Order: structure tokens, then sequence, then C-alpha cells
């Protein structure tokens, strides 16, 4: 039974990486947005007159 | 194999003054490419027969 | 998940490779962060520096250009903002470009566009006195240029005590 | 006319073509070359008054003084015809008698 409780504690840890993941990838989603338009921002209000 | 530290790139100190400007006097013109993708392989994936 | 034992490891073979597909998609997340840095700050091709005497028509930059004093040489308001702000298994790693660069970025973008304009954004920079330059600012909007020139003396305090009030306001 | 959004340069056209799950662009830019030195001055005075150029800028080459537009070394002489005047020489920091 030793094995059925590691079992237990690896599929919570599992599903508790997973969820992590899946944060981390939502939340660079946005710093990707709002780093495209902090790119576009300082491509055409610093280099030129807009 | 060696290792360094990066170079930010040239260095320059442009002659500024009070009364002088500068004005070009040729040209050239520039085609340049640029790649985007817009479109990912339709894929369909049966529940049960998976 | 096994934190160093046996069994737990051969437990978890079974599994497939679910380890490999996960740290297989925060390389790339870091990959795109340092990205994210470069496309952002390195828009320039050369590195530009301003000249020792600084005349600009009365306009006073001197709370926005670096100071050579501090070590890092940021800026008031860049030491400011610097001030302001606040394992088991997990690494941390450091970003590509360190902050002294970016400050360097920074400092050449700035002194470019103190000189040459908008002249260095599309070909090689191009100096131009700082008054005549914010003529043909003006002159972009709708406002004859006639203006600045006239107005000279009150625009440059005006810009030097909003800039006074941003510091305090900081 | 918004800069480097296609093309780093001055924009003149662009050409699409395909590609197995994408497009490419071919941007057409102006980029100009061959700078050179002179000296400026914001204003001019004559007979009191103080012109300014309409469309271009005031240069020497150390001995005359020319407008021109700004892009593209091209010099003129001063005439009425592309100078406007308001006011006299007495306020504005960097006149030159001409
Ligand atoms: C502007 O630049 C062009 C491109 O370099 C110059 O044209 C060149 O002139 C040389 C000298 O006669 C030729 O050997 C090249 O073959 C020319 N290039 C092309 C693409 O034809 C042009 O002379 C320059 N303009 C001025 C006023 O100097
Ligand atoms: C630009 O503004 C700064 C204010 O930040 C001026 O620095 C002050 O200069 C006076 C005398 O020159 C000193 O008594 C102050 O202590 C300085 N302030 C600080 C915070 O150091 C600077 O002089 C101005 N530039 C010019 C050309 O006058
Ligand atoms: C500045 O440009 C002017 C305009 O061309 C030059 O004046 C002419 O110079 C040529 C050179 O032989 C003479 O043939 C002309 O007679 C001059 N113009 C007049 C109205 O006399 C002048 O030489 C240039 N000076 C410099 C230092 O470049
Ligand atoms: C451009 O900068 C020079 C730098 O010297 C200025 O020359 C000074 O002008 C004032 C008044 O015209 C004189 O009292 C100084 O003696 C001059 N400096 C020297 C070293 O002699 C010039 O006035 C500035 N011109 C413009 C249009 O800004
Ligand atoms: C431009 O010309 C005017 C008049 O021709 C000059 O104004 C005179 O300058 C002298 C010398 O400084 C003064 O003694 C006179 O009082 C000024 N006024 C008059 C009505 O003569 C002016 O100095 C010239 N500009 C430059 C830069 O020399
Ligand atoms: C203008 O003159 C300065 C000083 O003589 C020099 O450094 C600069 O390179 C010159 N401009 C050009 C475009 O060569």
């Amino acid at each position: 039974e030793a094995e059925v409780q590691i079992d237990r504690l690896i599929t919570g840890r599992l599903q508790s990486l997973q969820t992590y993941v899946t944060q981390q990838l939502i939340r660079a989603a946005e710093i990707r947005a709002s780093a495209n338009l902090a790119a576009i921002k300082m491509s055409e209000c610093v280099l030129g007159q807009s | 194999i060696i290792a360094y530290t990066m170079s930010l790139g040239a260095e320059n100190s442009v002659a500024y003054s009070n009364n002088s400007i500068a004005i070009p006097t040729n040209f050239t013109i520039s085609v340049t490419t640029e790649i985007l993708p817009v479109s990912m392989t339709k894929t369909s994936v049966d529940c049960t027969m998976y | 998940i096994c934190g160093d034992s046996t069994e737990c490891s051969n437990l978890l073979l079974q599994y497939g490779s679910f380890c490999t597909q996960l740290n297989r998609a925060l390389t790339g997340i870091a990959v795109e962060q340092d990205k994210n840095t470069q496309e952002v700050f390195a828009q320039v091709k050369q590195i530009y520096k301003t000249p020792p005497i600084k005349d600009f028509g009365g306009f006073n930059f001197s709370q926005i250009l670096p100071d050579p004093s501090k070590p890092s040489k940021r800026s008031f308001i860049e030491d400011l903002l610097f001030n302001k702000v606040t394992f088991n298994g997990l690494t941390v790693l450091p970003p590509l470009l360190t902050d002294e660069m970016i400050a360097q970025y920074t400092s050449a973008l700035l002194a470019g566009t103190i000189t040459s304009g908008w002249t260095f954004g599309a070909g090689a920079a191009l100096q131009i006195p700082f008054a005549m330059q914010m003529a043909y600012r003006f002159n972009g909007i709708g406002v004859t240029q006639n203006v600045l020139y006239e107005n000279q003396k009150l625009i440059a305090n005006q810009f030097n005590s909003a800039i006074g009030k941003i510091q305090d306001s900081l | 006319k918004r800069v480097d959004f296609c093309g780093k340069g001055y924009h003149l056209m662009s050409f699409p073509q395909s590609a197995p799950h994408g497009v490419v662009f071919l941007h057409v830019t102006y980029v100009p070359a061959q700078e050179k030195n002179f000296t400026t001055a914001p204003a001019i005075c004559h007979d009191g008054k103080a012109h300014f150029p309409r469309e271009g800028v005031f240069v020497s080459n150390g001995t005359h003084w020319f407008v021109t537009q700004r892009n593209f070394y091209e010099p003129q002489i001063i005439t009425t015809d592309n100078t406007f005047v308001s006011g006299n020489c007495d306020v504005v920091i960097g006149i030159v008698n001409n």
C-alpha cells in the first residue's frame, strides 16, 4: 500500500504543477501583448512625432 | 570556444552644436522582407476512437 | 515530486513523458522574455553620447541624463524609480541583459533624440540645434514655427517647471 | 506614415507574396545618404523685420545663405515668395543679418 499512497501524492503534485504551468502560459500571453504595445509606442512616439 | 561580454554596438558621439546642421545629398532604395504566419493545419481528433 | 527517492521515481516512470512536455514550455517562456526585452529596447544600431557642454536653448535635462557619480550611471529619475519599487527544485534564471546595459540603451536613445531628432531612426543621425527641432515639432501640429521663436523663454521655463513637478510627484 | 510599421525608413509601397501558411511582404523604402555640414540660423533680419521660411530651412556654405527642403540638398536663393514675416528682429535668439 506504500505504492498506493505514493500514487496519491504523485497525482496530486502533478495536478498542482500542471495548473502552475497553465497559469504561467496565460500570464506570459498577457505580458507579450503588453510588450508588443510598448515596442510600438516606443517606435512611433520616441523616434518620431505621432 | 571562447566566452566574452556582449557588445551593444558601435560608439559615436554626434557633433552637436547650436548652429550646425547636416543635410543629405543622395538617396538609396531598399527592398526588405517580412514573414507573417496566418494559418495552421486544421486537425480533428475523435474522442472514442482515440 | 519525488524529493530524491528511488521508489517514487520508479512509480513515476510509468506515466510516460509528462516532464519533458512540461519543461519544454518554461523554456519557450524564458526565450520569449528575452526576445521581449531585446525587441523593446534594442531599437538602435549605434550608441550615442551627449556632448560635454550642454546649451539646449534653455531646456534643462539634468534630471534625465545619466549621472556619472553613481556607479550604475542611472539618472535621478531612474534612481527614484528603482528605490520606490520593492529552494525546493525551483530555479530562477538571470536575464540576459543586465540593468546597466538597459540603462545604456536608454541613454543612447535619449541622447540621439536630443541631438538628431527623428532622423536617426530612418538613416544616420543628423545633428540639428534643439530650438529649431522644437520649431519643426510645432509645425507638425499646425501651429506655425513663429510662435516658438517668439516665446522660447516662457516655453523653456514651463518645461523645466513641469519636469520639476513630475520629479516631486514621483 | 507611422514610423517603422512597415519598412525601416520612409515607406513607398509594398508587395504581397504567398507562402505555405502565411504571407511575405516586400517593403520598398527610401533611405538618405551622403550627408554634409552647414551653418544654420532660425530667422533672417531684413529692414528690421524677421523672415522665416515657408517650407525648408536656412543654410550656408560659408559665404551665402540659402533655403532648402529638409530631406534633400537643393539650395535656392531666398526670395520674398518662399518666406514669411512676423514682427521685428529683437526677440528671436539667433537671427543673422542678410
Ligand atoms: C547617388 O548614388 C548613386 C549610387 O551610388 C550614384 O550613382 C553611381 O555613380 C557611379 C559613378 O558614376 C557609378 O559608377 C555607379 O554605377 C552609379 N550607381 C548606379 C546604381 O547607377 C550617384 O552618382 C550618386 N549621386 C551623386 C550626385 O553623387
Ligand atoms: C538644471 O536644473 C538643476 C536642478 O535640478 C540645476 O542644478 C542646481 O544648480 C544650482 C546652481 O547651479 C544648485 O544650487 C542646485 O543645488 C542644483 N540642484 C541640484 C538638484 O543639484 C542646474 O543648474 C540646471 N542647469 C542649468 C544649466 O542651470
Ligand atoms: C557657396 O555657394 C555659392 C553659390 O554658388 C558660391 O558662389 C559662386 O561660386 C562660383 C565658383 O566659381 C562663382 O563662379 C560664382 O560667381 C559664385 N556666385 C556668385 C553670385 O558670385 C560660393 O563660391 C560658395 N562658397 C563656398 C565657400 O563654398
Ligand atoms: C551658440 O553657442 C555659442 C557658444 O559660445 C554662443 O556664443 C556666445 O554668444 C554670447 C552672446 O551672443 C556671447 O556673450 C558669448 O561670449 C558667446 N560665446 C563665446 C565663447 O564667445 C552663441 O551665442 C550661440 N548662438 C545661438 C544662436 O544659440
Ligand atoms: C544687423 O544690422 C543692424 C543695422 O544695420 C545692426 O544694428 C546696429 O548694430 C550696431 C552694432 O551693434 C549698433 O551700434 C546699432 O545701435 C544697431 N542699430 C542700428 C539701427 O544701427 C545689427 O548689429 C546687425 N546685426 C549684427 C549681428 O551685426
Ligand atoms: C561636421 O564637422 C564635425 C567637426 O569638424 C565632424 O566631426 C563631422 O563629422 C562633420 N559632419 C560630417 C557629416 O562629416
